[PDB]
RNA sequence: GAGGGACAAGUGGCGUUCAGCCACCCGAGAUUGAGCAAUAACAGGUCUGUGAUGCCCUUAGAUGUCCGGGGCUGCACGCGCGCUACACUGACUGGCUCAGCGUGUGCCUACCCUACGCCGGCAGGCGCGGGUAACCCGUUGAACCCCAUUCGUGAUGGGGAUCGGGGAUUGCAAUUAUUCCCCAUGAACGAGGAAUUCCCAGUAAGUGCGGGUCAUAAGCUUGCGUUGAUUAAGUCCCUGCCCU
């Protein structure tokens, strides 16, 4: 009877401000689940991966590099601490800024090869929105990992700081650094 | 008093089981069921080759040991009367009183 | 014998930086002065920003917890989560 | 709450330099004292583990050095010490930092007179327990 | 009301029981465990000073769980991941000396009855003791 | 009144005996609030924190699990509760409400009524895993 | 320097040295039903709203 | 998936050539009719032949 | 154990009458993984598996066979398959909690699985019992994992190589190899250049267990379990293949 809630949350009125990423984030009421550790069997159909929630996708991309290859309970705990830190940082809801980070955490176009079997000019082409979600989650978790590598800060604290510095246009996070690294090369090879 | 029928293969197992139940239905004995045992398997892996040339290509040899147990409370004369069975040679019979 | 490696990446963060074992007089006084100014009392921020080790940071945070100035939200394995009211 | 005690780095046995992170892990810096022996000497001296090396009394330091120079008066049986029965004296004792290198020099000095191959492979550029020396012992 | 030890979380139960056994004074600790005893196959000693009462509380909880375990069975209950170094790790076992020590101490303090085929099992006096301790732990939890 | 519904996780089986009563869920003598990981104290309560409280107060189910992994046991308990409610609503309650609550469970999740047809594959005789091979050696 | 959006009507085929991009004749939402052909790499369906940084190009098919 | 073997299609054509009135447009009935009138040991081959028999029935019912 | 259940069957669309392809649902699955695997060849390996064998060589001081030592483990070096780390997602300590293949004795000829109790800190020893096995080990209370303390970016408590002393077990004999345990010694290693290997869902990887040699004996290999990714589901651009 109650609303579908993560912890003591609400999971409501999280509005995606734009188009081209709608119906791919599972923030809505029809795909609201209590934990990211769900039955993830989304690798059979080509287009059933988009129905996965982005918090579960963030946990799945967070668990990498052999020594932590697995441990969904540990990475769901890390994302729980990260959402708690983002909430305690002056409100500004962690699910809302997570959606904002998926929107504004990297590529809007990429450059790749064309055919013709001649000179590779690396023409700047369009990029799939699913591929934008994939590369955004990958850049966020990679930046959080190498920011929390060899320091006193934790994985959850650097992931929270990465999501905040990616939702806010401060140009101080590694996702925005590789956004610069991709879009300056894309404008140069445009 | 129990009787164990241990067979080499499943077809002779089911044939001797059907024959024994068919011979045990008509008598005045409370015949217990043919209690199924878990099938034993001896898996053996072999190099396939005397000298080591090529990929690590391995055999997989198996057996399927099948076993059934029944319980028949009876006097020893009736047990020795039931003991005479025209049987497939792939079936071994053990008795315990 | 000889020392050879295939990569060259030197110049780390700060040159074997020193860090205080026990709290000083003026350092702990500054901690008590500006500890309400921080909103998210986390031991990593208290250690890296205020020249504290992790053990002395956890000791000071447990001391202020026993004094009752900063409310604990949820303590866990290595993410100590403290918040000050107002 | 122990604000500050005027103690940074001690001096034990004229060669060793005590650290500043703990007391057992600073006695670990003494050669001949490693992982378990320092915590055992600390538990015999009855010192709380939260206290540092800079918060500890010099009389208690002398008590720790007394436990070092004679552990067998109270406790710590003969199995736990570094130097076991084969001494050429038959004495059950713990080696010191300056003493351990001297005992190793005496070991090698008598093995050179024995001319055993263990001492021979230690005198040459070989390994005693290095049963394969293709990759082991390069450069 | 009726309090079962499974109804209450264990990390309050053993943490209180390690102090209630200190209050009751139910421990034997002869000489070598007074001196020092290491772990399974390790390099260090346990940290929290009431580790004897902690082992005794874990032994009491496991004999409430399974009645008929022994020295080797409880040693396999404890168990261990023996990190060897360059050689990879395996599953080693704990020490049998504490495994017979805790059972002998609880038998001397009248909490372990021996099985005619196996080992330890529960007693009615220890049942009353653990049930009242679990009840007051549940009362401290609900209050 | 007495319907036992079974498991069917990958290597986990949870026998779930149902009973009419005053509100109880027994998991191996241990109640509903005790979950062996602390992280999953929202997923196992999905038949509880979504379907209401009068259903919990009306149906008593004891659950005994012979699983092999922790996550497998958690999903086995979840599937056993979510199918034992369906079996109790087949055997005692009318189909006009059983179909409604079944449509609610299906439109919420797929794994509440449908099991997972995923078992681990056999390790191959060429490589170290079920798909992988060892490293080659070229020149 | 406008940045417009466009939803996919049809999918022509796949193109590339790796076979990675997809030649998509998308459509124009903000204007009338006009036609440009775009190279999109990554998975795409019919109806995916696409971010366009330059609406001046036209890819060719073969 | 339905790129069936020539011996499978040939057996189904022999079935639809000899016995037509015994066959209907239901798979679960046509399989039992084909196993009453023919001998096929493999149950997957039974399902394959009976599926192509139903496909031929749906072709004959149209044209 | 028998039988069923799944066959692209039913719907819409594309396809030539066809052959077939894409999405839905009922279903557990819209098909998993292996074995066998054609004609003809390599002048591929094995005479060191065979009392399987042709030719040559030795047959009495033997190139036959036994017994006692050494050796294949020998290192100024380079290469391949592997294990462990280069830490904080972590290391240590304490508590909690889960399995599956498969193995086990008085043998067509010398041998285990160990439960319970006692002693010792430890590896271990002693007394006794069960199992020729769904009976007993064993409800394999497994590791990661779930909580609490300690460590605090320092070649540090990560890493345990090297080396010294000692204690137990199999074997007639371990020292120039057993193995294990206790203390101590604490190097290189700061995520690896040129180049290169494997992989599409219970998948790679993390982690543990069983079998083979076994007496002591796994870092190899075969199988089994726990947790379990990211992203493709397209191409012939590198390599190779099939048909004109
Ligand atoms: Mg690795
Ligand atoms: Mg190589
Ligand atoms: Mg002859
Ligand atoms: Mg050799
Ligand atoms: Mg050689
Ligand atoms: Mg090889
Ligand atoms: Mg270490
Ligand atoms: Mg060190
Ligand atoms: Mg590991
Ligand atoms: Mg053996
Ligand atoms: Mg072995
Ligand atoms: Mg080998």
């Amino acid at each position: 009877p109650d609303i579908k809630l993560f912890g003591k949350w609400s999971t409501d009125d999280v509005q995606i401000n734009d188009i081209s990423l709608q119906d791919y984030i599972a923030v809505k009421e029809k795909y609201a689940k209590y934990l990211p550790h769900s039955a993830g069997r989304y690798a059979a159909k080509r287009f059933r991966k988009a129905q996965c929630p982005i918090v579960e996708r963030l946990t799945n991309s967070m668990m990498m590099h052999g020594r932590n290859n697995g441990k969904k309970l540990m990475t769901v705990r890390i994302v729980k601490h990260a959402f708690e830190i983002i909430h305690l940082l002056t409100g500004e809801n962690p699910l809302q800024v997570l959606v904002n980070a998926i929107i504004n955490s990297g590529p809007r176009e990429d450059s790749t090869r064309i055919g013709r079997a001649g000179t590779v000019r690396r023409q700047a082409v369009d990029v799939s929105p699913l591929r934008r979600v994939n590369q955004a989650i990958w850049l966020l978790c990679t930046g959080a990992r190498e920011a929390a590598f060899r320091n006193i800060k934790t994985i959850a604290e650097c992931l929270a700081d990465e999501l905040i510095n990616a939702a806010k246009g401060s140009s101080n996070s590694y996702a925005i650094k590789k956004k610069d690294e991709l879009e300056r090369v894309a404008k140069s090879n445009r | 008093i129990r009787i164990t029928l241990t067979s080499r293969n499943v077809k002779s197992l089911e044939k001797v089981c059907a024959d024994l139940i068919r011979g045990a239905k008509e008598k005045n004995l409370k015949v217990k069921g043919p209690v199924r045992m878990p099938t034993k398997t001896l898996r053996i892996t072999t190099r396939k080759t005397p000298c080591g040339e090529g990929s690590k290509t391995w055999d997989r040899f198996q057996m399927r040991i099948h076993k059934r147990l029944i319980d028949l409370h009876s006097p020893s004369e009736i047990v020795k009367q039931i003991t005479s069975i025209s049987i497939e040679p792939g079936v071994e019979v053990e008795v315990t009183i | 014998g000889k020392a050879k490696k295939k990569k060259w990446s030197k110049g780390k963060v700060r040159d074997k930086l020193n860090n205080l074992v026990l709290f000083d007089k003026a350092t702990y006084d500054k901690l008590c002065k500006e500890v309400p100014n921080y909103k998210l009392i986390t031991p990593a921020v208290v250690s890296e920003r205020l020249k504290i080790r992790g053990s002395l940071a956890r000791a000071a945070l447990q001391e202020l917890l026993s004094k009752g100035l900063i409310k604990l939200v949820s303590k866990h394995r290595a993410q100590v989560i403290y918040t000050r009211n107002t | 709450v122990i604000p500050e005690k005027f103690q940074h780095i001690l001096r034990v046995l004229n060669t060793n330099i005590d650290g500043r992170r703990k007391i057992a892990f600073a006695i670990t810096a003494i050669k001949g004292v490693g992982r378990r022996y320092a915590h055992v000497v600390l538990r015999k001296a009855d010192i709380d583990l939260t206290k540092r090396a800079g918060e500890l009394t010099e009389d208690e330091v002398e008590r720790v050095i007394t436990i070092m120079q004679n552990p067998r008066q109270y406790k710590i049986p003969d199995w736990f010490l570094n130097r076991q029965k084969d001494v050429k004296d038959g004495k059950y004792s713990q080696v010191l930092a300056n003493g351990l290198d001297n005992k190793l020099r005496e070991d090698l000095e008598r093995l050179k007179k024995i001319r055993a191959h263990r001492g021979l492979r230690h005198f040459w550029g070989l390994r005693v327990r290095g049963q394969h020396t293709k990759t082991t012992g390069r450069r | 009301p009726g309090v079962t030890v499974k109804d209450v979380n264990q990390q309050e139960f053993v943490r209180a029981l390690a102090a209630f056994l200190k209050k009751s004074g139910k421990l034997k600790v002869p000489e070598w465990v007074d001196t020092v005893k290491l772990a399974k196959h390790k390099e260090l000693a346990p940290y929290d000073e009431n580790w004897f009462y902690t082992r005794a509380a874990s032994t009491a909880r496991h004999l409430y769980l399974r009645g008929g375990a022994g020295v080797g069975s409880m040693t396999k209950i404890y168990g261990g991941r023996q990190r060897n170094g360059v050689m990879p790790s395996h599953f080693s076992r704990g020490s049998k000396s504490v495994a017979r020590r805790v059972l002998q101490a609880l038998e001397g303090l009248k909490m372990v009855e021996k099985d005619q085929d196996g080992g330890r099992k529960l007693t009615p006096q220890g049942q009353r003791d653990l049930d009242r301790i679990a009840g007051q732990v549940a009362a401290a939890n609900k209050k | 009144q007495s319907v036992q519904v079974f498991g069917r996780k990958k290597t986990a089986t949870a026998v779930a005996h149902c009973k009419r009563g005053n509100g109880l869920i027994k998991v191996n003598g241990r109640p509903l609030e005790m979950i062996e990981p602390r992280t999953l104290q929202y997923k196992l309560l999905e038949p509880v924190l979504l379907l209401g409280k009068e259903r919990f107060a009306g149906v008593d189910i004891r659950v005994r699990v012979k699983g092999g992994g922790h996550v497998a046991q958690i999903y086995a308990i979840r599937q056993s509760i979510s199918k034992a409610l369906v079996a109790y609503y087949q055997k005692y309650v009318d189909e006009a409400s059983k179909k409604e609550i079944k449509d609610i469970l299906i439109q919420y999740d797929r794994t509440l009524l449908v099991a997972d047809p995923r078992r681990c594959e056999s390790k191959k005789f060429g490589g170290p895993g079920a798909r992988a091979r060892y490293q080659k050696s070229y020149r | 320097q406008p940045i417009k959006l466009a939803r996919v009507t049809k999918v022509l085929g796949r193109t590339g040295s790796q076979g990675q991009c997809t030649q998509v004749r998308v459509e124009f939402m903000d204007d009338t039903s006009r036609s440009i052909i775009r190279n999109v790499k990554g998975p795409v369906r019919e109806g995916d709203v696409l971010t366009l940084l330059e609406s001046e190009r036209e890819a060719r098919r073969l | 998936g339905r790129v069936r073997t020539k011996t499978v299609k040939k057996a189904a054509r022999v079935i639809i050539e000899k016995y037509y009135t015994r066959l209907g447009n239901d798979f679960h009935t046509n399989k039992r009719v084909c196993e009453e009138i023919a001998i096929i040991p493999s149950k997957k081959l039974r399902n394959k032949i009976a599926g192509y028999v139903t496909h031929l029935m749906k072709r004959i019912q149209r044209g």
